[PDB]
DNA sequence: TGCCGAGGCCGCTCAATTGGTCGTAGACAGCTCTAGCACCGCTTAAACGCACGTACGCGCTGTCCCCCGCGTTTTAACCGCCAAGGGGATTACTCCCTAGTCTCCAGGCACGTGTCAGATATATACATCCTGTGCATGT
DNA sequence: ACATGCACAGGATGTATATATCTGACACGTGCCTGGAGACTAGGGAGTAATCCCCTTGGCGGTTAAAACGCGGGGGACAGCGCGTACGTGCGTTTAAGCGGTGCTAGAGCTGTCTACGACCAATTGAGCGGCCTCGGCA
């Protein structure tokens, strides 16, 4: 029997259900979202990988994804993304 | 029938095209409601307001 | 004969979505050349990915990867 | 109602609003499918195509053509014309670095 | 008893999946424990953001469900999203309702 | 008039030197950088590399600006052209 | 110290760049928009270049910190290494 | 102390292979040591993405042949593939 | 045990002049994949060598026809912008101090 | 009815761009390394990719029917050509400045080095989560 | 009547925990090179002006597109065939890890020649008056 595929579907759906609880999303639009998440992920990780080599550092690091997301994202979208990354790591490093 | 409600936006958009009162995109002029803005859009527009 | 399947009104519609008010009659047979070279460039790459993958059906991924490579990404076919 | 055909070259704007609002794909599927198959055989004979992949080529083409025409519109309006001509496409396709 | 790194970080996005992919994609020989958390937060933020615009666009267009038009409208209205997505095309997305001003009647 | 302009073009296409003065350009690079962070040092090579990118970008823009002007049948370039050549290439809108 | 040093991109130098680009006549409005376009280009390159230097925990921008900004902006530059 | 690790001597040796009279200014050497390195990053990056797009842990002559077949333009592709296949043939004996 | 005097470089076994060893070392150390098969650096070295032969053959012919005997960035820019193949490989690059391909747009010419 | 002017054409004069000759020092070769550090041979090892299958899904290859594509003529909006005006870009000129050379200063910093510790990859068993699925239901 | 949303089962994945080991944060010495400022120089640029010629404009006339007309073809619509594509397996060739040996690629050195770089000359090429005739109007 053919194996399971992989997608962000339940997470993006859950994210919709914490910003427009009243609203649904079409499977066509899910196909776009699942593509967009994979593309932004492949940009950030792919460009972070170059920072690791430019610095001759072996570890992909929160200290440095923070650079990639201010390189890729423009303007205030960068600043607010860096904020959410900062808050997330602040919770995680408090909880451990 | 109810299809007249979908046609009425275009009927108004045509009356506004005779008048030439349309915006820099040629659309009907439509109002802002600032509750529709994200926190980031609010920050950008509050910076545009300074 | 196949490119003439890109009908006169099909080009007019694409142009109309593109916002151009008035179309010179020379546009159709020139634009068929531009669509042709665009398709030819994405198909060369897509068929190259599919050949590499040993398969002989061009998959949605074969064309999505070619389009991603040419810097004309599309979302919806499972990027 | 009142204008109908008023200033011939104005049902034109009614078509702009129709085809710019809506999300049909503006080329007929079977003609476009015959085009991609009869192109691809020049480089590899006896290819199959996934039935969505041909649509993925179509949606890339219509996006590319729409973008090209929007850029062509600028070239005509800059050159004091409301009518596009091949020489506009030659400018647009040159400046994006694709042709020369 | 387990607890997910997602909920521990205060995220809906799958931190474990992000950590898996950051190794499995060859992006470097080692991945720091904070990196997938921080990256998952940025994916989550952008996904919430692009949906918040699209939801408002869908609701303004009187529809109970987001479909690709509402995504294309969202992506092309906010110039920071448009500047991020200047090299993408949206399946059945259409385009912004732009008429160039010179083409309008006087 | 109009002949010596073509002679300037022949001259400045034959030679490969920097067309912008080093000191003004070096000050400009600093005076821009000094609001992302204060007190950067620029390695002497890096200011040259910015200048090579800048002059090549400007020449590569005036190139397509020329094509815009000649498409509009006039010969003189105008802000109208630079706005087009950017607007159509993708740096704005 | 700091100032609006952009006017140091002097009118004859823009005429030289334009003349290397082969444009025969320059309308006088061009110069003050050209400075805008150049400043926007340097802002966009230097924004990235400084963040590479920030990330390296340096205070000195090397030629690599600019070449890498130029690579990712799709304007690759041979002749400074890497 | 330190090392730079450069292509400089190989491109010099290849120049002397095709034009035994000719030399390289170190500025042009810097161009070449950029160019061959940029092409290497493109081809390795493309072969990598292609191998990931087939979920293979390896990259081999067929992956990198395919990367070259994508990434080069017209006749440079079929000539380069001819030289790559000559080399791998003459190596594997 | 014991090993062969001048046990030959992968380049010289291939008959190449580019450094097959360095290419293999770079392909692993840049982390392009967890495994890099023994043919890949040979084939890649041959391609880099062939492109290097192609571009220098043009650059030296351009430099000689410009009456010089040493390549300078100018001659590389004249080769790269003359050749319709390399120009579309190299559409997104600036050659430092290379100048530009000399042209007047045809409409600007007198008479 | 004998002449001379308007018009065409020839000859030498003359001042701009071009290819060429000279010499000095910048920057290439051509070193010898020396020296050290990659690269390679010889191993043994695990695993990944290959070769053989077969089952099942997805694509080829043929069927009906209304809408869109085509070809039609009409006519009007528009583009292309044009004359004429006058704003502004060129070209030349003078004087001032600030760009470049260069020198010497002294500090701020990149870097290499050595230490060492806490960070992460390895492996393992446990457990809970996400995918695929049946079917209720809402657009 | 379909496209989406919720409940059920299960298998593959994430987390807790143990465990070893090496990345890189760190502290310091360190010498390099950058920022700095002084002093000086002349080539370059800012402001003034004449004056040319281009771009902008109003206006006309020709022709090519929008436009509505009616006709018919061909796109969008569902069956039956079969060749493929993904798992699934079992196998063998591939590549890594490992570490001593020594070939070669580098930095810095010395040291040197020589290319080619400015500056200076000697053409060829351009456009131009001084001299002679007739075609053409005429006393």
């Amino acid at each position: 029997k053919r194996s399971r595929k992989e997608s962000y579907s339940i997470y993006v759906y859950k994210v919709l259900k914490q910003v427009h609880p009243d609203t649904g999303i079409s499977s066509k639009a899910m196909g776009i979202m699942n593509s967009f998440v994979n593309d932004i992920f492949e940009r950030i990780a792919g460009e972070a990988s170059r920072l690791a080599h430019y610095n001759k550092r072996s570890t992909i690091t929160s200290r440095e994804i923070q650079t990639a997301v201010r390189l890729l994202l423009p303007g205030e979208l960068a600043k607010h993304a860096v904020s959410e990354g900062t808050k997330a790591v602040t919770k995680y490093t408090s909880a451990k | 029938g109810l299809g007249g409600q979908e046609e009425e936006e275009e009927q108004r958009w045509l009356d506004a095209l005779e008048k030439g009162e349309l915006d820099d995109n040629g659309d009907l002029k439509k109002e802002i409601n600032e509750r529709l803005l994200t926190a980031r859009q609010r920050a950008l527009l509050q910076k545009a307001r300074s | 004969d196949n490119i003439q399947g890109i009908t006169k009104p099909a080009i007019r519609r694409l142009a109309r979505r593109g916002g151009v008010k008035r179309i010179s009659g020379l546009i159709y047979e020139e634009t068929r050349g531009v669509l042709k070279v665009f398709l030819e460039n994405v198909i060369r790459d897509a068929v190259t990915y599919t050949e590499h993958a040993k398969r002989k059906t061009v998959t949605a991924m074969d064309v999505v990867y070619a389009l991603k490579r040419q810097g004309r990404t599309l979302y919806g076919f499972g990027g | 109602k009142k204008p109908h055909r008023y200033r011939p070259g104005t049902v034109a704007l009614r078509e702009i609003r129709r085809y710019q609002k809506s999300t049909e794909l503006l080329i007929r599927k079977l003609p476009f499918q015959r085009l991609v198959r009869e192109i691809a055989q020049d480089f590899k004979t006896d290819l199959r195509f996934q039935s969505s992949a041909v649509m993925a080529l179509q949606e890339a083409c219509e996006a590319y053509l729409v973008g090209l025409f929007e850029d062509t519109n600028l070239c005509a309006i800059h050159a004091k014309r409301v009518t596009i001509m091949p020489k506009d496409i030659q400018l647009a396709r040159r400046i994006r670095g694709e042709r020369a | 008893k387990a607890k997910t790194r997602s909920s521990r970080a205060g995220l809906q996005f799958p931190v474990g999946r992000v950590h898996r992919l950051l190794r499995k994609g060859n992006y470097s020989e080692r991945v720091g424990a904070g990196a997938p958390v921080y990256l998952a937060a940025v994916l989550e933020y952008l996904t919430a953001e692009i949906l918040e615009l699209a939801g408002n666009a869908a609701r303004d267009n009187k529809k109970t469900r987001i479909i690709p038009r509402h995504l294309q409208l969202a992506i092309r209205n906010d110039e920071e999203l448009n500047k991020l997505l200047g090299r993408v095309t949206i399946a059945q997305g259409g385009v912004l309702p732009n008429i160039q001003a010179v083409l309008l009647p006087k």
